[PDB]
């Protein structure tokens, strides 16, 4: 379709896991142009980071399951 | 003495007006009552052919009513065989403007004449392959308007010279040379026995010849334009001649008056060709608006229509046993009813 | 937590919200008035194949290419309405795969008439000459446009599929096949700019210059009409096609950027639907413009319509 | 579908496809009717008789003249045949002004026809020099008696070429006038000239333009 | 209108040799063309033809694949080709033209003939072998066919040659009924279906030779076995 | 002039020694004729697509 809504920016500060509860996973593949891993908080915030770096690969493991 | 001259033309052309009107007892329009209508004709389009790239002049049956002949602009003399829609043969012209064709009764011999004052005859079933020309007469001073093969070695000619002629084909040289007329000579038609023929002119007057002795016998002046086309009626003793202004008539020989007049108010333009039927009860004219009517011919009212071509109706024939009607036009398509 | 307005995910529900009521009312509008202008022509020319030739020819082959890209319109009006595609896979691989043709084959045809007038004016004394230019030849050209269009669209329906990237499901082409996945978008966003905006423009600009050069040196009394009618064409093109084109290259432009801002993407977002429909304008009106001018075709209308009402 | 009706089959198919050939063959020559006076140079311009057809070539293209004299029959009678001819080429002579009323009349007869409607004119007007020798002495006021302009030459012609467009009333018909000096004057690149025009204005018509 | 052909003598078995027959007084490109064989002590037999424009082409059932024919248009020429002849090809062979269109005579006029030696369907019957004759007399030929040659169409395809003493045969009647140009008026021709017969009046001195009855109806062309008149 | 006018003096002359018949006569005959030979008449009454030569 059109006006898919998209992070254009990766450059954050490290979240101490416990202000996560739910997270998917934006692809390159389909409708934007770079692949992301957006972070909801308890705060109705949309955070974002680069899918390589080892707090975002460390956080996505542990909260995959509850 | 010439006052004296004017004067006895005068008093005999007084004479003659008052013969013509002391014969007619009764008209046709009286005695035709008391019979069976025609009824409403109708007939479909059976066969087309395709070949011209020009606009038809004229064309002709053969005695055999199988073969035909057609001439066009472009230069080209065509021979069609209409059963199986082939050709048979197709002649280059020598000069491109074509007005007249001819076919004989023997099926040996084609003419054809132009705007060169020239008529050539060319001989087909020659001893080696290819066609060629076996004579050529030139000794007119105008174009050629009609022709008609008489025999295999007498043709009958008319132009625009305000003359017309009879040839020997084996010499080359004029018989006789027939003179009457004031205008310019437009069609001819032979009589069935090969004795009389009739022709008609631009001074709005028809004649009728002796082709043995050489002499004007009748002349008939009932219209008000230039005469185009002219047929005999089957019986031999009556013709019709189409006009300019939307007219046709029908004379009688015996006695010298016109018996009938065919007119509509709808048509405003003039008749290119006239035709009769085999027994004689229909008469067949081409028009100028794209359309072809059908004539009762004692009634004088219309019996049908024959649809339209694209563009002018300038020839149409009946053939001898009378199964078919031919007609061709501007738009270079020949097409025959039933 | 402390993070306060860098790297914020770029809401466009609003953008979305202006578009769900605009767009539907433009393509209906356009839809019925495109359809009802075109199909006048194509009955016009039906009535009389005889005398039929030439540029009439490719008018009847354009009318044809405006027809059923503007059937095939409606279903995504029914789409920005409701908001989630309920049509069968089948569907969105092939309404997205017919309409990149028929508009394809619509500007090859443009390019063909270019050329045709170019042929018939410049070289007129030397076509007339060798007979460069017969009935037939157009119909084997006609073939060979329809060919490419089949051969160039081909990369549409490969890579057009059905899926849910956000809430409901939409339909877009999803590149999972490949390796590099921007390349392909980068090539397939190309092409079309190409056969787009780039062949056409370069065929009409040659032919209509050289054109209205011999024209104005030509001693004639219908001169005047002719260079009134080429000026008015050729300032059409331009005034409809350019904005679509230089949005589309926008978007090629930074399409592998990290830094660039949203308020940026936000106001390239309202643009795209407000200069797509220019383009759907033009291909809808240009034929009817095309026929309408010419003389003969005026005058067998006004025949037909005064002998059919009588 | 007998032995000899399919080889008078395969005949007939050998003749249809050998007239189509000169149908194509024929289609590349530019045909003009050459009208006018007796006695106005038309010979030159050129460059029981029944009729003179003439052709020549000029910069790789193939002309033909019909040139109609010693017919003196009825004109519309057989001018159907010349219905479509690429265009028409008139002449006269201004040495003698008393031929001019019956030229003009002529033209006028020729100009407004039920066949030539589109048939566009080129008009050559001869013996320029001679006519400029004898306005000394004789005033133009013998012809085109209402009036004339200056006695000498330079602006005489100009009355004459205004009675010529006078004389036209059809909307869509275009008169390409020249004037021919002496028997010294090359006339083949004025009628190219003349004859590219009417190509042009044709083919404006069978395209979308006007 | 001259047919004239050359080449050929004897061979040895197994060889190859050209034919070439050399026209001139008529239009040789408009015409068809066949080559006819003649044993040194039996009837006349077909072999093969090409059309005008070299459309078609037909061979017999016996020298099929071995014979092969071609015409030269511009030099107005016709060659015959053969390679690898049998024992049993050593005879005359003429060189025969034809024309087809409505109404009119094919094999009208017929070759001279080169003599080749070799050192070492419709069935036609005509049951008669030498037919005694009186000049002054009216006299009867009869060819049976096998089944009828009468088409949809009215005409029958049945043709009638003679040949005298030392001389190329020539055609006498065509299409059954019709009668060839050239021919005297004392020959008529008649018959219905499968039955046929060729009736002359008042027989005259000049005027004996072998009669030969041919269809023309299927390829190939089958003759008869000829019929003699004694002195 | 006087040819011209020689001849149309005697053209007139030999006109006017012709002898005619009533109209009645020379209807009835044109009438009485038709009526005999209409009935094999091919194209007044249509023939069946048994004999037409043209279509069967």
């Amino acid at each position: 379709a059109s006006n898919f809504d998209c992070c254009l920016g990766y450059t954050d500060r490290i979240l101490h896991p416990k202000f996560i509860v739910g997270f998917t996973r934006q692809l390159a593949n389909e409708g934007c142009d770079i692949n992301a891993i957006i972070f909801h908080t308890k705060k109705k915030l949309s955070v974002c980071a680069n899918p390589k770096q080892t707090w975002v690969k460390y956080i996505v493991r542990l909260l995959s399951k509850k | 003495e010439l006052d004296q001259l004017r004067q006895e033309a005068e008093q005999l052309k007084n004479q003659i007006r008052d013969a013509r009107k002391a014969c007619a007892d009764a008209t046709l329009s009286q005695i035709t009552n008391n019979i069976d209508p025609v009824g409403r004709i109708q007939m479909r389009t059976r066969r087309t052919l395709r070949g011209h790239l020009a606009k038809i002049y004229a064309m002709h049956w053969g005695t055999d009513s199988r073969l035909l002949v057609s001439a066009s602009q472009d230069g080209k003399l065509i021979i069609w065989d209409s059963y199986t829609t082939n050709k048979v043969h197709a002649i280059p012209l020598r000069s491109s403007w074509v007005m007249t064709c001819a076919y004989a009764p023997s099926g040996n011999y084609v003419a054809c004449g132009g705007l060169d004052n020239i008529c050539s005859i060319y001989n087909l079933k020659t001893r080696e392959g290819n066609v060629r020309v076996s004579r050529e007469l030139a000794g007119h001073t105008g174009y050629l308007s009609c022709c008609r093969f008489l025999d295999d070695n007498q043709i009958v000619t008319s132009s625009g010279d305000t003359t017309c002629a009879l040839w020997d084909i084996e010499t080359g040289q004029q018989t006789t040379t027939f003179t009457g007329h004031t205008g310019d000579v437009m069609s001819l038609s032979l009589a069935p026995d090969t004795r009389l023929f009739v022709s008609g002119a631009c001074d709005a007057s028809a004649k009728l010849w002796d082709v043995r002795e050489g002499m004007c016998r009748q002349t008939f002046t009932g219209h008000e334009s230039d005469i185009n086309a002219i047929c005999f009626f089957p019986n031999g003793n009556a013709f019709a001649t189409g006009s300019d202004d939307a007219t046709c008539r029908l004379f009688d020989l015996r006695a010298d008056q016109e018996l009938m007049t065919y007119s509509h108010d709808n048509i405003i333009c003039g008749i290119t060709s006239v035709s009769f039927s085999k027994s004689g009860r229909l008469l067949l004219a081409g028009y100028d608006d794209f359309n072809c009517n059908v004539w009762d011919a004692l009634k004088a009212d219309r019996a049908g229509v024959l649809a339209g071509h694209d563009n002018r109706v300038s020839c149409l024939g009946v053939t001898d046993d009378g199964m078919a009607v031919a007609t061709g036009s501007w738009d270079s398509f020949l097409k025959i009813w039933n | 937590y402390s993070v306060d307005s860098e790297m914020l995910l770029c809401s466009l529900q609003e953008v979305r919200q202006f578009s769900r009521l605009f767009v539907p009312i433009a393509y209906s509008l356009i839809c019925v008035f495109g359809l009802l202008g075109n199909i006048l022509v194509v009955i016009t020319f039906a009535f009389y194949k005889k005398a039929r030739s030439m540029t009439d020819v490719y008018l009847l082959n354009m009318a044809i290419a405006d027809i059923l890209f503007v059937l095939t319109l409606p279903f995504w009006a029914v789409s920005h309405a409701t908001g989630a595609w309920v049509f069968s896979n089948a569907t969105c691989k092939l309404l997205k795969g017919i309409y990149a043709i028929n508009f394809n084959c619509g500007m090859l045809l443009l390019t063909c008439i270019s050329m045709d007038r170019y042929i018939a004016i410049v070289q007129a004394t030397k076509s007339f000459r060798l007979r460069s230019r017969t009935l037939p030849r157009s119909k084997i050209i006609c073939l060979v446009v329809w060919g490419l269009s089949v051969i160039i669209s081909s990369s549409t329906f490969v890579f057009n599929q059905k899926y849910n990237t956000q809430g409901s499901d939409v339909c877009e082409p999803k590149y999972q096949t490949v390796s590099e996945p921007i390349r392909w978008k980068l090539l397939m966003l190309g092409l079309e700019l190409l056969f787009g905006f780039f062949i056409p423009l370069m065929f009409m600009i040659f032919c209509y210059t050289f054109i209205v050069k011999t024209l104005v040196q030509a001693q004639n009394s219908k001169r005047h009409k002719a260079i009134r009618v080429i000026i008015a064409v050729v300032l059409v093109f331009l005034a409809c096609q350019i904005p679509h084109n230089m949005v589309l290259l926008v978007t090629a432009a930074n399409l592998g950027k990290m830094n660039r801002s949203c308020q940026s993407e936000k106001l390239i977002g309202y643009t795209k639907t407000v200069t797509e429909v220019l383009a759907f304008l033009h291909c809808c009106l240009n034929p009817v413009l095309y026929a309408f001018i010419g003389q003969k075709f005026r005058n067998y209308f006004l025949k037909i319509l005064k002998d059919l009402w009588c | 579908l007998s032995a000899e009706e399919r080889a008078a089959l395969e005949r007939s198919k050998a003749i249809e496809k050998n007239l189509k050939e000169d149908g194509i063959s024929a289609a590349k020559d530019v045909k003009l009717l050459l009208l006018g006076a007796d006695n106005s140079g038309k010979s030159t311009i050129v460059k029981t008789t029944g009729i003179v057809e003439t052709h020549f070539t000029f910069k790789n293209l193939h002309f033909r003249l019909f040139d109609v004299g010693g017919q003196r029959s009825e004109r519309k009678k057989w001018i159907h045949c010349f219905e479509d001819v690429t265009a028409i080429i008139f002449c006269v002579d201004l040495s003698d002004y008393n031929r001019m009323h019956e030229s003009l009349m002529d033209f006028d007869s020729i100009c407004n026809n039920k066949f030539f409607i589109d048939t566009s004119i080129i008009l050559f007007l001869n013996k320029k020099d001679l006519f400029g020798e004898k306005i000394k002495k004789s005033p133009l006021t013998i012809c085109f008696p209402e009036y004339t302009g200056p006695n000498t030459y330079e602006d005489a012609a100009a009355y004459i070429q205004a009675q010529f467009e006078s004389k036209n009333r059809s909307p869509n018909k275009e008169i390409y006038c020249h004037m021919t000096c002496a028997t010294d004057t090359n006339n083949a690149q004025v009628i190219f000239d003349a004859v590219t025009d009417i190509i042009i204005a044709n083919n404006l018509r069978g395209c979308g333009l006007y | 209108v001259q047919l004239v052909e050359s080449g050929g003598g004897l061979v040895q078995p197994g060889g190859s040799r050209k034919l070439s027959c050399s026209a001139s007084g008529f239009a040789f490109s408009s015409f068809g063309m066949h080559w006819v064989r003649q044993a040194p002590e039996k009837g006349l037999e077909w072999v093969a033809y090409i059309s005008s424009g070299s459309g078609t082409i037909y061979y017999a059932d016996t020298v099929k694949g071995r014979f092969t024919i071609s015409r030269d248009d511009p030099k107005n020429t016709l060659f015959l080709q053969m390679t690898s002849l049998r024992s049993e090809d050593t005879a005359m062979y003429y060189c025969v033209r034809s024309i087809y269109y409505y109404g009119s005579s094919p094999f009208d006029f017929w070759g001279q003939g080169t003599t080749l030696t070799v050192s070492s369907d419709i069935v036609m019957t005509q049951a008669t072998s030498s037919v005694p004759v009186t000049p002054g007399e009216s006299v009867s030929i009869s060819c049976r066919s096998s089944k009828s040659l009468l088409h949809s169409n009215g005409n029958t395809y049945l043709y009638w040659f003679l040949q005298r003493p030392g001389q190329s045969p020539q055609l006498l009647i065509y299409r059954m009924s019709n009668l060839a140009s050239g021919v005297p008026d004392r020959f008529s021709g008649s018959g219905s279906g499968t039955a046929f017969t060729l009736t002359i009046s008042r027989l005259e001195a000049e005027d004996v030779g072998v009669y030969y009855c041919m269809q023309h109806l299927e390829y190939p062309l089958t003759f008869g076995a000829g019929t003699k008149l004694e002195l | 002039s006087i040819a011209q006018a020689r001849k149309l003096v005697e053209q007139l002359k030999m006109e006017a020694n012709i002898d005619r018949i009533k109209v009645s006569k020379a209807a009835a005959d044109l009438m009485a004729y038709c009526e005999a030979h209409a009935k094999e008449d091919p194209l007044l009454t249509p023939v069946p697509a048994s004999e037409n030569p043209f279509r069967e």
